[PDB]
């Protein structure tokens, strides 16, 4: 409801009180040179969907409208200790392994691919017109997690992954109350879990997260691209919070006639087929007792220190 | 004996100096007894008391044992039989006061230390020792109610005995009313139990049970006829009449506490002033959940998960029906043995 009021699509429920205060305030952000357009001005980048994340101040205007969205999640009641549990699934362990590097390490680096602009070049003389983008990629990893099932049947569960930074700008370790907020989605999937011990393995280029590098640079397809799924890092290396979460398929699941399990896509999809919050469990405030993520975690959960380490070359697409 | 008698006055006035009058006697203290802050004065400090008493008592300045473990807890600390650290200190001093040759160098060492170990910790140990010597059996130790009531009164009280004692002259002092259901209101359904729960009776039974099986000590004083039964028996008595109270009172029987990682519902705010500590106690809010511990002072480090994994090993033997010593040898739990 708060969504459909803030960005005032016409899903408002009363646009004339609660106004249309994501986009006009986009407008305005636009304008400072010309407000009344007697420069007969257009609008900077701030004002076009295609270009707006480009201004540094789309994220502090956002980050405003972060805090309305906050005060009222933060309404809501913190999510039990029974409500975050899996009863008999215990995930004991989870790590990364990327080729050509130590175990929990993540690789970044520059790439150039090219793109034909010759379908954009309006009034020039025929042929390809390759012009070569750099910009950031990731070696490619993969998740091994240790799952042991005690409950003698078969257990179905969404596994829930997510990243943050381990510290804070001054290099202390960071609470939940904060890290809460920092905690970047990297995968959800469904799986099938036997009794006894279980190995998973999932590739990073399997992500729900992200559609193919493919769709970004050369048919369906839209989330966000693969090349910018790991941040940066730092060369020399960037500590981070690995954690994942196996919750109840059971609980989480949506009776849809026509529906991987937990990808989605707006437009062939009627339903999103996760019923958890978007971003459960990170979206609530913390239970009684909770200060930092270890403190957090059910049995059914599991945190992992992983490096991430910044290569500052460049390489061409392959 | 008069000696057994004075050992009696260590009791009186736990933080007024062993230098000042105790009943109708003073303790005749040697310079090097005095503590720091007392000795450069000692001469004219010790007289000003010492021209009041009947009796006087003769202190001999004798080698004592090393007392540095039993004075590492601070004065104005609380003292803790369940905190492991603490026990350790207690045992310590036990051992000291049981080992005393006899009763004159039991009285010169208690001496020695009363002023320089904490209150409480002097109190127990002491005790324990008195109750289990060979030399000091008879020997009517005053309740710990009279030495130290500040564990068993509302604390309001204190500055309105010090206010009657100030003010009124001895022969016209009228009794102080102890507050009774105190410590809650309506509100809390549980006030209703002040009558046992916040008994002098019932608090000093545990005291007592405390005295006389101390779980860590010399021998002597610590191996006693099914001491492992009677932990069980007396703390399942208490449950039983405890719910016993709670018919009485419209309330269900106990909930033990399912899970130690849920929020524990029953606040508790004691309203007791440490004299000693000269610190209130800490209560407890609504609905807390119990935390991981680091305590580097107190020598606690422990995580819910260390108690969660005992509790699993305990149940695996009562299940196993046995259980495994150090050596690896099975001590079977049988009928006779099993609960002790
Ligand atoms: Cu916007
Ligand atoms: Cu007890």
């Amino acid at each position: 409801i708060l969504g459909n009021i803030i960005e005032s699509s016409i899903l408002s429920p009363n646009r004339q009180l609660y106004g249309d205060m994501h986009n006009v305030g986009h407008v305005f952000l636009s304008y400072t040179h010309d407000p009344d357009h007697r420069h007969l001005e257009s609008f900077g980048v701030m004002g076009d969907v295609a270009t707006a994340m480009r201004d540094p101040v789309f994220y502090r205007w956002h980050s405003f409208i972060d805090d309305i969205f906050q005060e009222h999640k933060i309404k809501l009641p913190a999510y039990t200790k029974s409500q975050l549990t899996y009863e008999g699934i215990s995930v004991t362990g989870i790590i990364v392994q990327s080729e050509g590097a130590p175990v929990n390490t993540l690789h970044t680096y520059w790439q150039q691919s090219d793109v034909d602009l010759s379908r954009g070049m309006d009034f020039v003389p025929r042929g390809n017109v390759f012009a070569r983008f750099t910009h950031l990629q990731h070696a490619p990893f993969q998740y091994v997690i240790q799952i042991d099932n005690t409950s003698d049947a078969q257990r179905m569960g969404f596994v829930r992954i997510f990243m943050a930074p381990k510290n804070d700008e001054r290099g202390q370790p960071m609470l939940f109350r904060d890290q809460r907020l920092f905690m970047v989605e990297m995968d959800k999937f469904l799986v099938a879990l036997r009794p006894g011990a279980n190995r998973i393995r999932r590739r990073s280029n399997e992500s729900t997260v992200t559609i193919p590098f493919e769709r970004t640079f050369r048919f369906c397809g839209c989330g966000w691209p693969a090349h910018m799924l790991v941040p940066k890092g730092l060369p020399e290396g960037f500590p981070a919070d690995l954690f994942v979460m196996v919750s109840n398929y059971e609980d989480d699941r949506v009776v849809q006639d026509l529906v991987d399990a937990a990808s989605y896509c707006g437009v062939r999809d009627r339903l999103y087929p996760d019923r958890k919050a978007m971003g459960f469990p990170f979206d609530r405030l913390a239970r009684t007792g909770v200060d930092r993520l270890s403190n957090f975690v059910t049995p059914n959960m599991a945190i992992q220190s992983v490096n991430v380490i910044h290569i500052d070359k460049t390489v061409p697409r392959t | 004996m008069n000696y057994k008698k004075n050992l009696l006055l260590l009791y009186d006035r736990p933080r007024e100096p062993i230098f000042m009058g105790k009943g109708k006697s003073v303790f005749d203290v040697p310079d090097n007894y005095l503590t720091d802050r007392y000795r450069p004065i000692g001469p004219e400090i010790q007289n000003r008391f010492g021209e009041l008493a009947e009796e006087r008592i003769p202190v001999r300045s004798i080698a004592l044992p090393d007392l540095r473990i039993p004075m590492s807890l601070g004065r104005q600390e609380q003292f803790s039989l369940f905190i492991p650290r603490h026990r350790k200190i207690a045992a310590r001093l036990i051992d000291i006061f049981m080992g005393m040759r006899n009763i004159e160098e039991l009285q010169s060492c208690a001496v020695f230390a009363r002023d320089r170990i904490n209150p409480y910790l002097f109190n127990y140990a002491l005790s324990v020792a008195l109750l289990h010597r060979r030399d000091t059996k008879n020997l009517d130790l005053p309740s710990v109610v009279e030495v130290f009531p500040d564990k068993y009164v509302d604390s309001r009280v204190f500055e309105q005995i010090r206010e009657e004692a100030t003010v009124v002259p001895e022969g016209m002092r009228m009794p102080i009313v102890i507050p009774k259901d105190f410590t809650a209101s309506d509100l809390d359904e549980e006030h209703r139990l002040w009558y046992f729960r916040e008994d002098i009776g019932v608090n000093l039974h545990h005291w007592h049970w405390h005295l006389v099986y101390p779980g860590d000590g010399p021998d002597s004083v610590v191996r006693k006829d099914r001491r492992g039964e009677l932990f069980y028996y007396m703390h399942s008595q208490l449950i039983a009449r405890y719910n016993f109270e709670r018919f009485c009172n419209r309330l269900q029987r106990v909930k033990r506490l399912n899970n130690l990682r849920e929020p524990i519902a029953e606040g508790y705010f004691p309203k007791l002033d440490s004299l000693v500590a000269s610190r209130t106690w800490p209560g407890r809010v609504d609905n807390a959940v119990i935390k991981d511990l680091n305590r580097e002072l107190d020598q606690i480090k422990q995580d819910v998960s260390d108690l969660e994994r005992w509790i699993d090993r305990i149940y695996e033997a009562v299940h196993q029906g046995y259980v495994v010593d150090e050596s690896g040898n099975r001590i079977f739990l049988d009928e006779e043995k099993g609960i002790d």
